[PDB]
C-alpha cells in the first residue's frame, strides 16, 4: 500500500520528506534506495 | 549469468539442458565431451555454448535484496 | 591519548576489516569476494 | 510421381534426414533458406514488466522470454497484428502469457518456461503453448532468485518470422550436401600430399556410386540429389518445417504471378 525509499539491507519500506534527516528505524545505515514506479514499463521482446 | 537459451550460431534450444548437464557431472559422474553428446548437443556450435557459459547468477544470487 | 589526523587506509591491508572477513562474511558486506 | 521426388532416410520427432532427388540446385537451397527465415511462427514480442527484483535486469529477461519457443501449429489462423483491425492487438491476432514468481523457498527458486500462463482466449487451437521437451517437464530456465525476490510480467506473443528476427524462425539448423565424391569438381581440395586420405569421407558417399578412374571428366553432369536434414526447435513438427517450407516458398512464387496480373489491366 504505497511507499518511497528502502533500507539497503533490512529493506523495509520507509518513506519521508523534508528535514526528517535520512536514517532508518534502528540500523542507521544512511543509504536508502528508492524502489520502483507503479506505472508498468514496457519492453521490446528482441 | 544464467544459461543462454538457444544457441548463437546454430539456433537450437539449449536453455533447459543446464541442470540436466550439470547433473551428469556431480551425480552420474561423467566426462564433459560425452555428457554433451548425451544431452544431444552434437555440433561444436551449439556445443561450445554450454561447455563455456559461467553461471555467475549463482554468485549474484548470493548477495541480499 | 591524543588525536592527530586520519590515515587513509588501503583495502585488504591489516587494518581493513576485509583482511579478516571470509567468503560468506563479505557478501553480507556487499564487497565482492 | 511427376517430378522432384524424395526418399526419407532416418526420421524422428526432431529431425528428418532425407533425400531430395531430381530438382535444380537453386531449388534445393531456395527451399533451405525459406525453411530457415520465412516460416511464420509465434513468440513473445512484448513484455510488460510490473515487478522485478531479480539480478537479471528487465530487458534481459525480456530478451530471453522472446527466445523461449512457443506453440505454433495453427499459426496459420492467427492474424499478424499489423493486419487485425484492432487498435494494438486482440485474441484474434495475439496470445497473452503471465509470469509470477516469489522467493518462498529458503533455497533458490527456479523460474522455468512452464511457469507461463495463458490468459487470452485461445479460441480452441494449438498455439501459444510453451513447448517442452525437457525430461522432467519444466523446460528452459528463465531465471533464478533468492529471499524475497519477485517477478511479475505479462507477455504478448505475435506472428513474425526469422527475417524480422530469429527468435521466430523454427529451423535452428539444416544439413545440406551433394556430389559427396566431387564429380562436378565444384571444389579443388587443398592438400599437403594426397587429397583422398587427408580430406575425410562423408557418410553420404555410400548412397552414390564411387569414381572409377580411367573415365574422362563428365561435363554434361548437373546436380541431382541432395542430402538434407531439417532439424527443429519444436514450435513446429519437423515435417511442417519442411512442408510449410515448400509451401510458403510456393505462395511467394505466386504473388509474382498475381502481381503480374494486377499489372496487365494497365
Amino acid at each position: 500500500a504505497t511507499l518511497k525509499y528502502i533500507c539497503a539491507e533490512c529493506s523495509s519500506k520507509l518513506s519521508l520528506s523534508r528535514t526528517d534527516a535520512v536514517r532508518c528505524k534502528d540500523c542507521g545505515h544512511r543509504i536508502l534506495l528508492k524502489a520502483r514506479t507503479k506505472r508498468l514499463v514496457q519492453f521490446e521482446a528482441r | 549469468m544464467i544459461v543462454p537459451v538457444r544457441c548463437f550460431s546454430c539456433g537450437k534450444v539449449v536453455g533447459d539442458k543446464w541442470e540436466s548437464y550439470l547433473n551428469l557431472l556431480q551425480e552420474d559422474e561423467l566426462d564433459e565431451g560425452t555428457a554433451l553428446s548425451r544431452l544431444g548437443l552434437k555440433r561444436y556450435c551449439c556445443r561450445r555454448m554450454i561447455l563455456t557459459h559461467v553461471d555467475l547468477i549463482e554468485k549474484f544470487l548470493r548477495y541480499n535484496p | 591519548k591524543v588525536f592527530i589526523g586520519r590515515l587513509p587506509i588501503m583495502l585488504r591491508s591489516k587494518n581493513c576489516y576485509l583482511s579478516e572477513a571470509t567468503e560468506s562474511d563479505l557478501y553480507k558486506l556487499k564487497e565482492c569476494p | 510421381e511427376e517430378g522432384p521426388q524424395v526418399k526419407i532416410r532416418e526420421a524422428s520427432k526432431d529431425n528428418v534426414d532425407f533425400i531430395l532427388s531430381n530438382v535444380d540446385l537453386a531449388m534445393a537451397n531456395s527451399l533451405r533458406r525459406v525453411m530457415i527465415a520465412e516460416i511464420p511462427t509465434l513468440a513473445i514480442d512484448s513484455v510488460e514488466v510490473e515487478t522485478n527484483t531479480t539480478v537479471l535486469a528487465d530487458e534481459f529477461i525480456a530478451h530471453r522470454l522472446g527466445l523461449i519457443p512457443l506453440q505454433s501449429m495453427d499459426i496459420e489462423q492467427l492474424e499478424y497484428s499489423r493486419d487485425c483491425f484492432c487498435e494494438d492487438h486482440c485474441d484474434k491476432c495475439s496470445v497473452v502469457l503471465t509470469l509470477q514468481a516469489f522467493g518462498e523457498s529458503e533455497s533458490t527458486t527456479n523460474v522455468y518456461s512452464k511457469d507461463l500462463v495463458i490468459v487470452s482466449n485461445l479460441m480452441g487451437r494449438n498455439i501459444g503453448h510453451p513447448i517442452i521437451q525437457d525430461k522432467e517437464g519444466n523446460g528452459v530456465l528463465i531465471c533464478k532468485l533468492r529471499k524475497g525476490q519477485e517477478l511479475k510480467l505479462t507477455c504478448v506473443a505475435k506472428k513474425g518470422i526469422a527475417k524480422e528476427h530469429a527468435k521466430w524462425g523454427p529451423a535452428a539448423a539444416i544439413e545440406f550436401e551433394y556430389d559427396p565424391w566431387n564429380k562436378l569438381k565444384h571444389t579443388d581440395y587443398w592438400y599437403e600430399q594426397d587429397s583422398a586420405k587427408e580430406w575425410p569421407q562423408s557418410k553420404n558417399c555410400e548412397y552414390e556410386d564411387p569414381p572409377n578412374e580411367g573415365d574422362p571428366f563428365d561435363y554434361k553432369a548437373q546436380a541431382d540429389t541432395f542430402y538434407m536434414n531439417v532439424e527443429s526447435v519444436g514450435s513446429i513438427p519437423v515435417d511442417q518445417v519442411v512442408v510449410r517450407g515448400i509451401d510458403t516458398l510456393q505462395k511467394k512464387v505466386a504473388s509474382i504471378l498475381l502481381a503480374l496480373t494486377q499489372m496487365d489491366q494497365d
